[PDB]
């Protein structure tokens, strides 16, 4: 009851957001009274032939919008005239479904044609359609004479158009430009002309029957023929269906809200776009759902139900009851709906009384694409925790082609004129091919979608071939939509191929096919022709035999990036060039790992990372069964290489990368004899690792040994990290753990006073995220990436886009990886993340509108259908509202990143300064705004890795002694270590510890941020960096006489002290005197 | 600027010129110092100093007192620079709880040396306005390319193993 009532308050208020006033409909219907009066004086002329029609209109202003093919005098026997038609109302304003929209809409003022003006043979040879193209220009010829005489044409204009973006019915449009003034309502009047109800035979105008006899089945040509008669009877159904349901219009408004979010409307989809089923068909489906819906005409939706029940059930019927390849929908307007379990390889919504397909407007490419969003939106009505009203319609899903899809390429279609298509394309395009798909915009639209269907197949989730630059408008003094754009004579500039790829098959090299035999089978005939020399005989691993094709792997593009150029080369256009230059340079921003087949390694190739997990498992294999005084029970690494969170891919013998040694947290048996002192705690566990080193030194000469202290724990200086590098070249930093670590931390908090309790708590969080909650996040890090491996391709590069802009020095990699993993578990309203370009652009838009004060981060570590419950996630909401009492603007608690394991929100994002977080969002605001304004290009694509380092009182440019890019395992290498292992650190990043002391001493007056990965972020040499630093706001004013100001300040008077920048610039300069190259002082 | 030699609470200021830099364009680094008042045993003849120079250590306080010994015709010595935690690694002791920032303490060997060196300290404090070219420059320590990775190098196990054996005994 809370899933409906909280939705109903989100439905009733949202319908009030788009509340159309009665003032806007007043002058719009009163202008129709000036339209109905002026049309009532439109007289009928005399009947004339086809030849006399072109004689009267060639010297007149009005011209006939004749569709292809135009009429010819050698085949024209009948006559043509104009008549006084019966105008009526249809659509949204006839069912009271209209609402306020800023972009505007069309008011479907229907004009029914006279029945006596059409012959019995009107349905064939385009006879009645030749009457409608002549009478619509004739009615525009009479009304423009009438509207000029009423002097309204100063702000009113007339032009040509088409109904529902279908070119088979010429129509005129009336609007208002900037008593009868409807320019304040912004409603356009579509002067639609329809034929009389079954004036031709509806049984002869079914889908399987043809009306171009010169036959093959014309499902789309009969769709424009038969549905021209159903404008009155089907509207009479939804007129009475509005009276039987209290929330028919309210749920169709939310149906109009949900369908407009993903690009679905009454625009046609066979012409190379997405659509064909929108507000018109959903209100028709709501009439079929409120009049039955079962397989034996049982009920699917209720009549007395509200908007919360009718909106969710219809789209779930659009998701769970198939209509494309498995079944079909039935309807009857003249008696229940009963779903037919046989499909026709397309969308087919059967009108049994009217014999026309109500789902004929959508093609096979646009039918299944809405169903993947339908099951996504119906699952949002099934969730019992999250609010899903804003996730449906108030979040625009149709903004960018790189957002809702995985990849979109610009394949220019320089096809030229229609008669030159014998040499332009490989296809034979004649009159019989142009019988049902007569418009040339539709003919290559499904052909290239089918040619890509053998190319990709199951490598994507859908197919969308988009016609970019194609409009629907024309002048009434012109013939149709003609253009000289793109060097061609088509109804588009070019075409773009868009698809959402599934990562488990999008980069497969072995293009699978059917089995071989003694004779070439019919299933093997098509695949052999489609590949040719690319098709060869290749056997399986278990002994099976089939015809298959091997592809080429690359580190900049997937396997389908060649096949989108391959399958478009053969059967689409020999001169068309398809290329995806956005995701090509995006993969070049990642680190190129020094391994074999590095340029031949796709983004899905994670074999190099798991091969480093083999050596550490071989390293732990000598550790686990070894006898010590204390036996081992836990041998696990919490490093970034085993969690796929390292910015550098794990290459052997790589000493220069900061993520070289994958961190290890190990545990011994339960022991009360551990000492209860902090210095004695790490003194004892290092002794058990000393004998474990003495077991590794005795009979394990393949692996090396060295010791180092980990100073990442504040106030703990007794800890020791065991560094063991194996014979292959992979090293691990081994640290022990027991039950005394959190014992010494919590006893340090309660015993200490109210003064020093905070810093020993944050240093306890340093012992929590590294020892207590280290393996807990490391278990779910490798686990849930098995549902979307593109998170491991993105979050390694999203930090690489963050490390280039001087952000790595203040935030940990876990909170950076959980930021890019928010569009994986909660990808709404977009699709599943499946590429590095899709993953980075999802993080670019989500971190832009990430207001850290009002909404915190609670991302479920759950695989595809382990998450926190409704009572548990509301407890995570309790951490936000109580912390915002003393930290309301995000100055003391900004990034609340929480999950099921750590609902405190401040695990990896506590102790960080707020001002770097303000630029972390500002670099997410300006980078995403540049994509929609200036477009997406490689000038802007590498610009996100280009920081200007402005707003800086300090900017230090430096250069190190040894360039260490090749030493870190980055192929622009690492083969062996030295004889003594102490000399291996001479090729490390010297600015890592040089900036580590920078934030250490001068924390109270300087804000030190720098790069920790200098090998990839140095350019060519792999040793260059830059540090941006800002002064504090409290030390920007004069501070009085005190001892503990902790600021490197000078004398300004006998009473005040101020931080003089002269010694402040030299203090970081005299430390890094060997690295002293340049320093900017303002 | 130069007219503030003695503060409000009595802290005698130490104005000292900064060294010249390749990445920079007479820059000064200012310190404050006064006699610390406490009845501690080993903190006798010790001066609590505020905002000591960059990379200062025990050799920095003997060289500064050495030029102070040549200046005012005095003879004195320093004992030890106490609690000089420039990095803050000993700012919190976590071993105790489980069982004055940016300031230093420059202790002298005797009160005969500490009273004379503080007498020269007020004399050298008057060099801000009288002779600003006579202000003694701070020869700060500069980290090389060798000692920068010395925290990244591995430790000597001859000091770690025998001491952890003493930590267990």
């Amino acid at each position: 009851l809370f899933k409906s009532n909280i939705f109903k308050l989100q439905i009733d208020e949202l319908l009030e957001q788009v509340k159309l006033k009665q003032k806007h409909v007043l002058k719009v219907e009163k202008f129709l009274h000036k339209l109905y009066d002026i049309l009532q004086e439109i007289p009928d002329w005399e009947e004339k032939s086809l030849a006399e029609v072109d004689s009267f209109f060639k010297n007149k202003i009005v011209s006939v919008p004749f569709v292809d093919p135009k009429p010819i005098p050698q085949n024209t026997n009948y006559k043509f005239n104009y008549k006084k038609p019966d105008i009526s109302l249809i659509g949204s304003f006839a069912l009271k479904a209209g609402i306020y929209q800023p972009n505007g809409s069309s008011i479907d003022t229907l004009l029914t044609m006279p029945k006596e003006l059409f012959e019995k043979k009107d349905f064939l040879n385009f006879r009645c359609l030749h009457k409608r193209s002549v009478y619509l220009a004739y009615l525009t010829h009479h009304l423009l004479i009438l509207l000029k005489k009423d002097k309204l044409d100063s702000f009113l204009q007339l032009e040509y158009s088409y109904f529902d973006n279908d070119p088979l019915l010429p129509i005129l449009r009336i609007s208002c430009s900037k008593d009868y003034n409807f320019y304040k309502t912004r409603f356009s009047i579509n002067l639609l002309i329809g034929f009389p109800y079954k004036v031709f035979e509806p049984k002869k105008l079914l889908p399987n029957r043809n009306c171009i006899r010169i036959l093959p089945a014309t499902p789309l040509y009969n769709f424009s023929v038969l549905s021209s008669s159903t404008h009155e009877n089907y509207l009479k159904y939804l007129y009475k269906t509005k009276k039987q349901t209290e929330s028919f219009v309210e749920a169709t408004v939310l149906g109009r809200l949900w369908l407009q979010q993903r690009g679905f409307s009454s625009n046609m989809s066979h012409s190379g776009s997405l659509g064909g089923f929108g507000t018109f068909e959903f209100t028709i489906l709501m009439a079929a759902l409120l009049n039955g819906g079962g397989i034996n005409s049982n009920k699917i939706l209720l009549h007395g139900f509200s908007s919360y029940q009718l909106f969710k059930g219809v789209i779930k019927y659009l998701a769970t009851m198939d209509l494309c390849h498995d079944g079909h929908l039935q309807f009857h307007s003249n008696p229940a709906s009963k779903y037919i379990d046989e499909g026709f390889q397309t969308p087919t919504l059967f009108d049994k009384s009217t014999k026309v397909n109500i789902l004929t407007k959508m093609t096979v490419s646009s039918y299944q694409i809405l169903k993947e969003y339908a099951g996504e939106t119906l699952r949002m009505l099934n969730n019992v925790v999250q609010d899903q009203f804003s996730n449906i319609f108030l979040t625009n899903i149709s903004r960018f082609d790189n957002l809702k899809y995985d990849l979109c390429y610009d394949v220019q279609l320089p096809l030229g004129k229609y008669n030159n298509l014998e040499t332009s394309l490989a296809a034979t395009f004649g009159s019989m091919e142009r019988v049902k798909f007569i418009t040339l915009e539709n003919f290559l639209a499904h052909k290239i979608t089918n040619v890509a269907r053998y190319a990709l197949g199951d490598r994507i989730k859908y197919i969308q071939i988009e016609m970019v630059g194609q409009k629907s408008d024309f002048p009434i003094t012109k013939r149709k939509v003609y253009s000289n754009t793109g060097g061609n004579h088509f109804n588009f500039d070019f075409v773009r191929v868009k698809l959402i790829v599934n990562p488990s098959e999008c980069d497969k090299l072995v293009t699978k096919g059917p089995a071989h035999s003694e004779t070439m089978s019919t299933e093997a005939a098509v695949f052999k022709n489609f590949w040719g020399i690319k098709s060869s005989l290749r056997r399986f691993k278990d002994g099976s035999i089939t015809h298959c094709c091997v592809w080429s792997t690359s580190s900049s593009e997937p396997i389908i990036s060649s096949i989108v150029n391959f399958a478009l080369q053969k059967h689409v256009s020999k001169k068309a060039q398809i290329s995806n230059e956005t995701i090509k340079k995006f993969h070049n921003f990642l680190p190129l790992p020094n391994l074999p087949s590095s340029a031949k390694t796709s983004v899905l190739n994670l074999s190099s990372f798991f091969n480093l997990k083999k050596s550490f498992d071989d390293l732990y294999k000598i550790i686990f069964q070894m006898k010590l005084p204390l036996s081992v029970k836990s041998i696990l690494p919490v490093g970034s290489a085993f969690r796929y969170t390292s910015l550098c891919q794990p290459v052997p013998f790589a000493y220069s990368d900061p993520d070289f040694f994958q961190d290890v947290i190990l545990e011994f048996e339960t022991s009360p004899k551990w000492p209860d002192e902090i210095t004695s705690l790490e003194k004892a566990k290092t002794a058990f690792l000393l004998k474990i080193q003495e077991e590794l030194s005795a009979n394990s000469s393949t692996y090396r040994s060295f010791f180092s202290r980990d100073e990442s724990i504040p106030y703990n200086l007794e800890i020791v990290t065991l560094n063991i590098l194996t014979p292959e070249g992979y090293g691990f930093k081994f640290r022990v753990l027991t039950e005394r670590d959190e014992i010494l931390y919590l006893r340090a908090i309660a015993n200490a006073r109210n003064e020093l309790k905070p810093e020993l708590e944050a240093t306890f969080l340093k012992f929590t995220a590294k020892y207590l909650a280290s393996v807990r996040h490391t278990r779910t890090l490798e686990n849930i990436s098995h549902s979307y491996q593109f998170y491991s391709p993105v979050v390694r590069l999203f930090k690489r886009w963050l490390d280039t802009h001087l952000l790595l020095g203040h935030i940990t990699d876990e909170l950076a990886e959980l930021i890019a993993i928010k569009p994986f578990v909660d990808p709404a309203p977009y699709f599943i993340p499946g590429s590095l370009e899709n993953g980075f652009l999802k993080v670019l838009k989500f971190i832009s509108q990430w207001n850290w004060k009002d909404d915190p981060l609670i991302l479920d570590l759950v695989k595809p259908e382990e998450r926190l419950t409704l009572a548990q996630y509301k407890g995570i909401q309790m951490n936000f509202t109580n912390l915002r009492n003393s930290d309301p603007n995000g100055t003391h608690l900004q990034f609340f990143v929480a999950s099921k394991n750590d609902p405190s929100g401040i695990l990896y994002s506590s102790g960080i300064p707020l001002p770097i977080a303000t630029r972390l969002t500002a670099l997410a605001k300006v980078a995403v705004n540049l994509l929609q304004t200036h477009g997406l290009n490689q000038q802007t694509i590498n610009l996100l890795f280009t920081p200007g380092l402005k707003d800086y009182d300090f900017v230090v440019d430096l250069r190190t002694p040894i360039g260490l890019k090749s030493s870190c395992g980055i192929l622009s290498a690492p083969s062996n270590f030295p004889e003594n292992l102490n000399d291996l650190s001479e090729k490390m990043d010297p600015t890592y510890q040089l900036v580590k002391y920078l934030n250490l001493k001068y924390k109270n007056s300087l804000i030190l941020s720098s790069r920790k990965y200098i090998g990839v972020n140095g350019g060519e040499k792999g040793d260059k960096n830059v540090i941006t630093g800002l002064i504090k706001p409290l030390f920007k004013g004069a501070h009085k006489f005190r001892v503990n100001l902790d600021c490197n300040v000078k004398p300004v008077d006998d009473e005040n002290v101020i931080l003089n920048k002269e010694a402040i610039f030299h203090e970081i300069a005299a430390f890094g005197n060997d690295m002293v190259i340049n320093f900017e002082t303002d | 600027i130069e007219d503030i030699s003695a503060m409000k609470n009595g802290f005698i200021v130490v104005p000292f010129k900064l060294p010249d830099h390749k990445a920079l364009p007479a820059s000064l680094h200012f310190m404050f110092a006064k006699r610390h008042q406490s009845s501690n045993s080993n903190e006798s003849d010790c001066l609590f100093l505020v905002n000591l120079p960059l990379l200062s250590n025990i050799e920095h306080m003997k060289k500064f007192v050495g030029q102070l010994c040549g200046k005012y015709d005095t003879v004195s010595h320093v004992e030890e620079l106490l609690y000089n935690d420039e990095f803050g690694l000993h700012e919190v002791d976590l071993s105790a709880l489980t069982s004055p920032r940016n300031t230093a303490l420059l202790k002298f060997v005797d009160a005969a040396s500490i009273n004379n060196c503080w007498n020269a300290l007020k004399k050298y404090s008057n060099l801000h306005a009288k002779h600003p070219n006579e202000l003694f420059e701070w020869t700060y320590t500069t980290p090389s390319f060798t000692t920068f990775v010395n925290f990244y190098k591995p430790l000597d196990i001859d000091y770690l193993k025998e001491d952890i054996h003493t930590h267990m005994a």
